[PDB]
RNA sequence: GUCUUGGAGGUAGAGCACUGAUUGGACUAGGGGCCCCUACCGGGUUACCGAAUUCAGUCAAACUCCGAAUGCCAAUGACUU
RNA sequence: AUACGUUAAGUGGAAAAGGAUGUGGAGUUGCUUAGACAACCAGGAUGUUGGCUUAGAAGCAGCCACCAUUUAAAGAGUGCGU
RNA sequence: UUGGCACCUCGAUGUCGGCUCAUCGCAUCCUGGGGCUGUAGUCGGUCCCAAGGGUUGGGCUGUUCGCCCAUUAAAGCGGUAC
């Protein structure tokens, strides 16, 4: 899931930054997002 | 609180030799290990004293002074005794076997898949339906594990395929 | 849809908008509100739209204070065609906004539910805008 | 830290009456047991099973300052306050053997507490 | 040209005293609607429209109780050209 | 060249609404050796699922403001749920 | 693309369709590699990387357009004085 907007959905969701770049991970897959 | 205090001890068969340009080696019961560690970022040891010194305070800094005494710690951890990490299969049929020194196994494919090992990581299979890795080195043996269970990754609606020794694996239902 | 009940002229000169606000600059019928922070035009519309999406966040316990009103019109002229002959027809309302304004206020509800529904209301409008709670010392 | 020091001293007024007293290991305690014994202790003595669970070592070492140089070995451990505030536990050490022999809580660390400077071999 | 002094004029800005526009309260006979019962009285409401009026609050190129900086017109002195 | 700061993107050497534990300053401010926040050991109910409706709804069919006591806290359920 | 302006060309800058020959961009039609799925499997849906190669024969209209017939893995969208 890619998009501009990235910020968490659930509780447990998590930000981090790797290469650069925002990533928010979490158990449900469906929450996976990076941006840009 | 903070990582990079905590004092490593040294247990008498550990024989650790510090070395120049933080090249340091190590001995024990199990074998050898070394490795070369950043230069600036100070170490020296006592017996059961590892003084990792910090120079001043800054990112890199902060970021080094934590992770080379971890790595440390595996290192001697390793050397007394060393890791391993056992590997299921749950299969319907699959199953797996040992052969000279290398690997096999018999996943729902079409034919045979093999993995050999390099030196100092030893495979075993105790049970025709379990493997468990073994080595000195932890982060080897993780590899090597990552490794075997990339070759089939768990199924969702039925566990199935390689995985790891005891992990949560999610569960969807078809129809 | 808010627009005046009668006009002495009907096409007018759209005029520049340097400067701060003149007046209107401090909630004073409510407690809190959003400030504008760059002059631009509002489109009735806009308005209203904010208006309902804010009233329906709001369990409607409180109340809204639309400060502003369009009352200035602007013309456009129809499609495809030259230039010159004429001013074009009367289009719609807006209603100027220069920096210091408060747009809205609102007062009924707690402080951080109001703050969730300006913040939703915000994003309807052309501008950037800043949170401002009622100034106690008056 | 306010009533800190208000609860340290206030203990002195109610550990200074008794004579005996008595300690419960503090983890592996389901609230259902725990309010099982809150009950047991409703009919065998109300509240004074002391169940003040919001205390820091300090609470016992300045409540020491007259006597029971014993917490030291308790404090930094396993704690759930209790006191004997009626006679010589002829009664309530059998009672908590019952209660702690196999039931809601463990025994475990539990040593009781003081009746004199002793601290065990109490009956 | 500059310094000094004196004039005319309603822009920028400001303001609501006039003319239009406009928000929220107070208050309303006149009740509109509900009705009690209103066939008709009289009465709660009037959801008043509550008209004003009043209390606060925002606007204007063809609103102004106010109102600059500059520019313009002269003077008699001075210093330069 | 001198002196003191900033940036790690080749920004420098092209753009916005919006998004972000990037990073430097200036503050405001709570908790805290009576021990903080983590992490690890514990627990998280009683006329009590109470007057409940849809099979228990015993946690969330969804009505009670599904309240009050045992304390040390338990919301007679945070979420996962079932 | 439909437009707005009228800066170059009126002592000449010759239109639309088709034929021959092509070349470039990628916001991808096919083939290659993946994430998620309201993905059982075989089919899919959507999004990410990717421009190496490939991308049709007829009927009706001057026709680009368009409809239809029969196939193919696929019958891509655009620029180069449409
Ligand atoms: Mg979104
Ligand atoms: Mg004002
Ligand atoms: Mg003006
Ligand atoms: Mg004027
Ligand atoms: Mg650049
Ligand atoms: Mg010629
Ligand atoms: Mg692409
Ligand atoms: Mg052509
Ligand atoms: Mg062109
Ligand atoms: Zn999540």
């Amino acid at each position: 899931k890619v998009r501009p907007s990235v910020k968490p959905i659930c509780e447990k969701c998590k930000v981090i930054r790797r290469k650069g770049k925002v990533m928010v991970i979490c158990e449900n897959p469906k929450h996976k997002q990076k941006q840009g | 609180s903070r990582v990079g205090k905590k004092l490593l001890e040294i247990p008498s068969d550990v024989t650790v030799t510090l070395n120049d340009n933080n090249t340091v080696a190590v001995k024990g019961p199990k074998g050898e290990l070394t490795r070369t560690f950043h230069p600036d970022m100070e170490i020296k040891v006592e017996d059961n004293v590892l003084t990792v010194a910090r120079p001043s305070d800054q990112k890199e800094h902060r970021a080094l002074h934590g992770t080379t005494r971890s790595l440390l710690g595996n290192m001697v951890e390793g050397v007394s005794k060393g890791f391993e990490r056992g590997l299921e299969l749950v299969g319907v049929g699959y199953r797996a076997s040992k052969s000279g020194n290398k690997l096999v196994l018999n996943v729902g494919y079409s034919h045979p898949v093999e993995i050999v090992p390099e030196e100092g990581i030893e495979i075993e299979v105790p049970s025709q339906t379990k493997v468990v890795v073994k080595g000195t080195d932890k982060e080897r043996v993780g590899a090597i594990a990552a490794n075997i269970r990339a070759v089939r990754s768990p199924e969702p609606y039925k566990g199935k395929g390689i995985r790891y020794e005891g992990e949560v694996v999610r569960r969807k239902e078809g129809k | 849809m808010l627009l005046p009940k009668r006009v002495k002229y009907r096409r007018e000169h759209r005029g520049k908008m340097r400067g701060r606000a003149k007046g209107g600059t401090e909630v004073h019928f409510g407690e809190f509100g959003i400030q504008a922070l760059e002059a631009s035009w509002i489109t009735n519309r806009q308005i209203e739209a904010a208006r309902i999406a804010m009233t329906r966040y709001m369990k409607r316990g409180g109340k809204v204070w639309i400060k502003i009103f369009p009352s200035k019109p602007y013309t456009a002229k129809p499609l495809e065609v030259r230039m010159g002959s004429g001013k074009g027809a009367p289009e719609g309302w807006v209603a100027v906004v220069k920096p210091g304004k408060v747009l809205f206020e609102i007062s009924g509800v707690s402080e951080e539910v109001a703050r969730e529904a300006l913040r939703l209301a915000s994003h309807k409008l052309p501008i950037k805008t800043k949170f401002v709670k009622r100034e106690e010392i008056g | 830290a306010i009533e800190t020091k208000k609860v340290v001293v206030e203990e002195i007024a109610s550990k200074l009456k008794e004579s005996k007293s008595t300690i419960i290991v503090d983890y592996r305690g389901l609230n259902v047991s725990e309010v099982t014994e809150l009950r047991k202790q409703l009919r065998e003595a109300n509240v004074e099973f002391k169940v003040y669970k919001n205390t820091m070592t300090r609470r016992a070492v300045e409540q020491a300052e007259l006597n029971g140089l014993n917490d030291f070995l308790t404090g930094p451990n396993a704690i759930a306050f209790s006191t004997e505030d009626v006679v010589a536990p002829a009664k309530v050490l059998n009672d908590f053997a019952k209660n702690h022999e196999a039931l809601e809580i463990k025994a475990g660390v539990i040593e009781g507490k003081v009746s004199t400077v002793e601290e065990v071999k109490a009956l």
